[PDB]
């Protein structure tokens, strides 16, 4: 019947918090004087203190030393019999305001044809807390302001954001952050500088069998379509399969081969072979190593 | 009896439907605000004026019906009027709120024709209420305990009505 | 440079089509003169019919017999050297009108809390035909018209669509069918006329095994909350486990049981046991088996 | 040379990229429209004036650049002005047509800068362009495969010139 009202709904950490009950005479069996009792919901708080308008409404105000609960119900309750009646409630949320995001980085798929960037947020927040991965067109150390910033926004709960092609300006430079906020504060990760061409993430060749000298191996790889047009390094590396052997790393390969002959092995009848690549003279990242294929040697 | 079986089963389906509906919605009000307790907002609920239904033209006032069906569908409607005027609530409930409003809706019109079916509907289908106010978060969040409450009873009593009217 | 135009782009089955194309002599070489051919792609088309304005654009007019293929690229082209040059071209299809959608059939479902229709349509058009399930609230038998009639639009390719409870009118009827229409037609399949109520699909409780004579069992079983609320019918089925032995089916049940002893059985210590529902004075359709449930009998 | 390694090996990446991308167009045309030869369609070429680029300030005019890059880009943007104004074609090409339209536009800029970073770019950055029709269907249907065709080689030549320009 009478109404709350606060100084800050939300707060941090551990901070005070000051309320109002301005209980009306208008709606009362026994007239507000039954004082008007302050609860955390099923508690009594003390500080309680019933101020007055003397033949007005008879309000009271309390402060709420440190809430040190991310979230908790203000009840402002009188007494009409041997019952309390609640007559307004209040949500009141407390937390921390949020930390600057470690570890943002972006991949460029070739397949979605897309910028994935992703983050770690570290400590909870205990707050509605909304990230948003902003990024311009540059050029250079991106300082020299690009001007249009673009919003790309995660989806709900996910730590990750995703910026498709047509908004991407391959071969020069964006920055990229992340942004966090709730309403206790915001704060911006570090400003990535990028080519979304450098961090391309390509996808190694598979390696496999031939068909047409001793302690020999004949296999061949095919490519992967999409990096086709990327002149890229490759290595295979390759140990025999059982034994607790060490792998051995061959010379710099092309990304696709109809015949490779590995020689100088022992007929040792079991080699396990695997290759990556990556994207060569420019800059680039390696990529997974292809599942391994098993093949005998000649004698 | 002048009520047919499958009506009269059929309207107590829908009674056991809407008293789980209100249930879920009454427990989902416990936990999220904490409002267990219908007691504590009685003063709340004056301070409104929730018309409240009434449902005592059956209980046993006789054996002559029509005019029974239609204080218990007025009630159903009034109900249907309040929830309405509970606007959702919060976002949180409004989808538990929104199945009960709808149900409580359809026993509500469950009636009504079987109330035309037998010539004792007004030929004309009230669109009336004076519905309170609800304005503030709390005054929703405690209006949705209360009225819970209250058509929850009315409930149990035209469960009663029934499970007894389905043997004249 | 010239213009191909047709009577219908779209038709029947195997019929005809004509066509003109009108070739205008203000861009060509060897001007409209070398004849234009017409083609159903890579084929010369028969009926060519050169006509002319005289001192105008020198068009021509054909008609194809029977176009005896689904899709057909209509190939209007001139000559200028020893090539053949496209100068318009034009898409023709064919296929049929669609059929009756035959066995449209409904649930609700208490779970989605919604109503599943489904048909199956038969004969494949060859042509971009949408499909549609028209409903609407009424009374009665249907037939006195319900006005509002709603279209609820399935998801590309599939053919079955879903009304969800908020255009749902419980314990009353509708009217239901499906409409389908590609640009040769229009067809519905029969309309249907029920209570979503009586086409609710249960689910059965799931038995299991007790805890507390010869020649008996004890198991019980737990309802299925959505339908707690639906008073129903169910029965038990049982045959020992190995064996081809014949189903026994058990008296009427209720939908939960806290303790059921089945005795007069053989302590052939080896049973099989199921049981499934249907919602029961009121109308309604029986429920799939339970998964079975396996238990030894008393000695 | 004056032009730093990177920048010719982003290039020709580059090209190899939108060559791919042209070789999809064509034979996503191919099956959707069976237009597989551009032959067929030269007529149509002239009937609706296509200007096509040239590239011969460069092939081996002597041993200076800019002015040379600049034709290069030119052309490179006059594609990028003909693929727009073949309005995404249809529907079920579009995005083939439109990664190309990307790509080119990419390379288009990527030689631009280098020029601005050599001085040799005009301060002010050309919007020029008489585009042609390609009002119906069948206009862009093949409008696409001749533009891809041309442009087709038009690449092929500036691979040429890069390739060759990477051994100064
Ligand atoms: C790039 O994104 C593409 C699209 O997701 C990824 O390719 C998929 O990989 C996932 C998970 O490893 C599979 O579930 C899918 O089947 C793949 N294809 C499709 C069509 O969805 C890819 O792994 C992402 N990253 C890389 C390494 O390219
Ligand atoms: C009713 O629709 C509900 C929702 O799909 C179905 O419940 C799902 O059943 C499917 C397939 O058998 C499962 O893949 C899902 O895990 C179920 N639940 C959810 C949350 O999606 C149900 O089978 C449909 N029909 C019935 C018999 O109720």
């Amino acid at each position: 019947c009478g109404h709350i009202s606060v100084s800050a709904p939300i707060v941090h950490l551990g901070d005070p918090i000051t309320a109002s009950c301005i209980i009306k005479q208008n709606c009362s069996h026994l007239d507000p004087e039954p004082q008007i009792l302050w609860r955390l919901g099923a508690e009594l708080q003390p500080g309680g203190r019933q101020q007055r308008l003397s033949d007005g409404t008879q309000e009271s105000i309390i402060t709420l030393p440190h809430l040190n609960h991310t979230q908790a119900f203000l009840s402002c309750s009188l007494n009409w019999g041997n019952s309390l009646q609640i007559l307004d409630q209040v949500e009141l949320r407390a937390g921390y305001p949020p930390a600057i995001p470690h570890n943002l980085s972006c991949l460029m798929n070739l397949t979605t044809s897309s910028l994935i960037c992703q983050w770690e947020p570290g400590p909870e927040t205990h707050l509605p807390t909304s990230f948003t991965l902003k990024s311009f067109k540059s050029r250079g150390n991106c300082q020299t302001q690009g001007d249009s910033i673009l919003d790309c926004v995660p989806k709900d709960g996910q730590s990750h954001c995703s910026i498709p092609r047509k908004h991407l300006l391959l071969y020069q430079n964006m920055g990229i952050w992340v942004q966090a906020e709730n309403a206790l504060g915001t704060s911006m990760s570090p400003q990535l500088c990028l080519d979304p061409m450098d961090v391309v993430k390509l996808e190694p060749p598979m390696l496999r069998t031939m068909d047409p000298q001793a302690g020999c191996l004949q296999l061949s790889w095919e490519p992967w379509q999409p990096g086709l047009h990327i002149n890229q390094k490759c290595e295979l590396r390759h140990k025999p399969q059982r034994g607790e052997a060490s792998w051995a790393l061959v010379g710099p390969l092309p990304l696709e081969a109809l015949q490779y002959e590995l020689c100088g092995l022992l007929p040792a009848t079991a080699y396990t072979l695997q290759i990556r690549c990556i994207r060569w003279p420019l800059p680039g990242h390696w990529s997974d190593w292809s599942p391994s294929l098993e093949l005998r040697t000649t004698e | 009896s002048s009520l047919p079986q499958s009506f009269l089963l059929k309207c107590l389906e829908q009674v056991r439907k809407i008293q789980g509906d209100g249930a879920a919605l009454q427990e989902k009000l416990c936990a999220t605000y904490k409002l267990c307790h219908p007691e504590e907002l009685v003063l709340l609920g004056h301070s409104l004026g929730i018309p409240w239904a009434p449902l005592s033209s059956c209980p046993s006032q006789a054996l002559q019906l029509a005019g029974c069906l239609s204080q218990l569908h007025s009630g159903l409607f009034l109900y249907q009027g309040l929830l309405q005027a509970l606007e959702g609530i919060s976002p949180e409930l409004g989808p538990t709120l929104d199945t009960l409003q709808l149900d409580v809706a359809d026993f509500a019109t469950t009636i009504w024709q079987q109330m035309e079916e037998l010539g004792m509907a007004p030929a004309l289908q009230p669109t009336q209420g004076a519905m309170p106010a609800f304005a503030s978060a709390f005054q929703r969040r405690a209006g949705g305990v209360l009225v819970a409450s209250h058509l929850q009873s009315f409930l149990e009593v035209s469960y009663r009505v029934l499970r007894h009217l389905a043997q004249p």
